[PDB]
């Protein structure tokens, strides 16, 4: 058995999108096909289900005006169309079977709802605010703000600074992604030695460096 | 809609030791046919959810006998006799007796370790960002444990919470600590209206507020 789900989707808010789930290894028209959702870092939500035999549908009322379920028995593919998707609809969509004969889930489809066009991040230096240095260690960082789509890759000194690094997961906020990264080095290393974060954003074909200058 | 309640939301475990997760339903799950529709799924990182137990205690093909589901009515339990690395992830309970089926919030398994105070650092907006008209103040609270931390931004004494973005790392694969980032973004004008910016964390490793501040002077 196997449920093959379609690729990631970038959807403009207020428009629409339709995802597919191709089944194989069992009789498509013999069991209900479920559709679930998992928004960023949240739990699971059952959207509804469809029986490919007659395209009969049972929807969680919470999605009645959001999801339309259909099927194509010819290619044993299940479809879910989302109407007027908003930022609140961004999430990983799963089709699945959970019945007496089996429990199978597709690999999932990522749907990001944003009006943003490809946008390189604005990289900003995070330098201590000339506030004490009684610490043996010094923490610096880079704020990678307002980019789209995800992801970006951040390194410090071109991979020379590996340990002592924390590159936080990106958060999708107001149509754009924002992420930060910290690095800690001894007081004898910075600023006597240069510390630079390198942010690469594949989608916009950009790779920029931002040297962390001591707080003037 | 049936409210499913799981506890704890985060379960600290030790590889080799047993684990127990709770799932309570707002209404009885015993359906009119003598069956109680409650299943348990495990979602490993980067993976799709996978059912492990169905109808309260029936184990899915392959599921190690280390797993045991039990309960009845509105109270159910999932037990692992001895946690293994492969068991790590997020466990969900789901009821199918009341339409529409609803899932518990999920219980993530995390490794146990000793308490660790966070290392807090605060950073003022960059002149580059100020040129663009914005002002993001960043605070890093690193390598602490447990995961429970209460962070507040205090501007000249009062807590302000207008424009905030928090991000948390996954439990560190090496030291089992957690790290957190908190960014307070104001417009350049709003920023220049205050003087003392403070990142204040309340954590079990201290009976006093853990603070780091900077004055716009
Ligand atoms: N009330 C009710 C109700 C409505 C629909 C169903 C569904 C299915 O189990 C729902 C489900 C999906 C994923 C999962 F992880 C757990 C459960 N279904 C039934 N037959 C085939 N699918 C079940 C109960």
């Amino acid at each position: 058995v196997q449920l093959q789900q379609s690729g990631a989707e970038l959807v403009r808010p207020g428009t629409s999108v339709k995802l597919s789930c191709k089944a194989s290894g069992y009789s498509f028209t013999n069991y209900w096909m479920n559709w679930l959702r998992q928004r960023p870092g949240q739990g699971l939500d059952w959207i509804g289900m469809i029986h490919p035999s007659d395209s009969e549908t049972r929807l969680n009322q919470k999605f009645k005006d959001k999801a339309t379920l259909t099927v194509d028995r010819s290619s044993s593919t299940a479809y879910i169309q989302l109407s007027s998707p908003t930022s609140e609809d961004s999430a990983v969509y799963y089709c699945a079977r959970d019945d007496y004969d089996g429990a199978f889930w597709g690999q999932g489809t990522l749907v990001t709802v944003s009006a943003a066009k490809t946008t390189p991040p604005s990289v900003y230096p995070l330098a201590p605010g000339s506030a004490a240095q009684t610490n043996s260690m010094v923490t610096l960082g880079c704020l990678v703000k307002g980019y789209f789509p995800a992801p970006v890759t951040v390194t410090w000194n071109s991979g020379s600074l590996s340990s002592g690094v924390h590159t936080f997961p990106a958060v999708l906020q107001s149509d754009l992604y924002t992420l930060s990264s910290s690095v800690t080095v001894p007081s004898s290393t910075w600023p006597s030695e240069t510390v630079t974060c390198n942010v690469a954003h594949p989608a916009s074909s950009t790779k920029v460096d931002k040297k962390i200058v001591p707080r003037d | 809609e049936l409210v499913m309640t799981q506890s704890p939301l985060t379960l600290s475990v030790t590889i080799g030791q047993p684990a127990s997760i709770s799932c309570k339903s707002s209404q009885s799950l015993l359906y009119s046919n003598g069956k109680t529709y409650l299943n348990w799924l495990l979602q490993r990182p980067g993976q799709s959810p996978k059912r492990l137990i169905y109808l309260v205690s029936k184990l899915d093909s392959g599921d190690p006998d280390r797993f045991t589901g039990s309960g009845s009515g509105t109270d159910f339990t999932l037990k692992i006799s001895r946690v293994e690395a492969e068991d790590l992830g997020i466990y969900y309970c789901v009821q199918g007796s009341h339409f529409p089926p609803t899932f518990g919030a999920g219980t993530k398994l995390e490794l146990k370790r000793a308490d660790a105070a966070p290392t807090v650092s605060i950073f003022p907006p960059s002149s580059e960002q100020l040129t663009s008209g914005g002002a993001s103040v960043v605070c890093f609270l690193n390598n602490f444990y447990p995961k429970d931390i209460n962070v507040k931004w205090k501007i000249d004494g009062s807590e302000r919470q207008n424009g905030v973005l928090n991000s948390w790392t996954d439990q560190d694969s090496k030291d089992s600590t957690y790290s957190m980032s908190s960014t307070l973004t104001l417009t350049k004008d709003e920023y220049e209206r205050h003087n003392s910016y403070t990142c204040e964390a309340t954590h079990k490793t201290s009976t006093s507020p853990i603070v780091k501040s900077f004055n716009r002077n």
